[PDB]
């Protein structure tokens, strides 16, 4: 037998990687959007005062010491800020004539998603019993395997980085 | 809670017209990019022997699929 389907992260023949990397990295960031969205009145202030994985892990937010925010201002606030780094053209270019910045992998692709992932660990470690009465562990997991693929295909994420859900990372690749 | 009921039916459906364009796409791409390569090697040993006008109408291939891959982020 052989390899995958959504191996569709390979890079095509003959373009640009920066833009490979930041067509997906604005990509993850809508699905996620979308998975969190939908649970987005079981997860409030109350349920989550703490933007926390498993109890070891807590993600806080700097607006300049970080501070401890509940889990949906962490993630309005981590949105609010992708937005920030799309809508500035001299790092997500929108007319076809301008470039990327030097370092545009390591200064802005692993930075945006070493965040975003973050959300996806929230979701399994705190609501995936509410995702499993919704139907949506088969979107989760599908999002969450082409998440993993596409940062194991670049090297963007480091094992660190996948803290919580390391473990259950080791079962791919 | 009809609320939220509305929001994940909405939410599965997406995920499927987005991973079906995505499949769509890069299908499509690959199977443009093999009629370039496969147009280039029939006129590779042609006369003329081109291999900067092969050479340059590659980048220019490369180029135009490099913009239609921009506008796939940039939603109005
Ligand atoms: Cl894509
Ligand atoms: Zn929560």
């Amino acid at each position: 037998s052989e390899g995958v389907l959504n191996q569709a992260v390979k890079l095509p023949r003959g373009e640009d990687e920066n833009e490979w990397l930041a067509v997906h990295c604005v990509d993850f960031y809508n699905q996620i959007n979308m998975l969190y969205g939908s649970i987005t009145e079981f997860c409030s202030p109350q349920t989550c005062p703490r933007m926390i994985a498993t109890n070891e892990y807590e993600y806080l937010w700097a607006f300049q010491p970080p501070v401890s925010v509940s889990a949906p201002k962490y993630v309005e606030c981590l949105m609010r800020w992708c937005q920030d780094q799309f809508d500035d053209e001299s790092l997500f270019p929108s007319k076809v004539t301008g470039t990327f910045p030097e370092g545009f992998i390591q200064r802005v692709i692993q930075p945006i998603l070493r965040r975003l992932f973050r959300v996806y660990a929230h979701i399994y470690c705190h609501h995936f019993n509410e995702i499993l009465e919704l139907n949506l562990q088969t979107v989760l997991n599908t999002s969450f395997r082409h998440f993993c693929l596409f940062a194991q295909e670049f090297e963007l994420l480091r094992p660190a980085d996948f803290g919580p859900l390391l473990e259950l990372v080791m079962e791919l690749r | 809670s009809n609320k939220t009921q509305r929001v994940v039916s909405v939410c599965k459906m997406y995920f499927l017209e987005h991973y079906c364009d995505m499949f769509d796409y890069v299908i499509s791409r690959r199977q443009r990019t093999k009629q370039v390569l496969e147009y280039l090697q029939q006129q590779s040993q042609l006369p003329n022997s081109d291999q900067i006008k092969l050479n340059e109408e590659w980048s220019s291939y490369l180029q135009r699929e490099h913009q239609v891959l921009r506008k796939r982020r940039l939603k109005p």
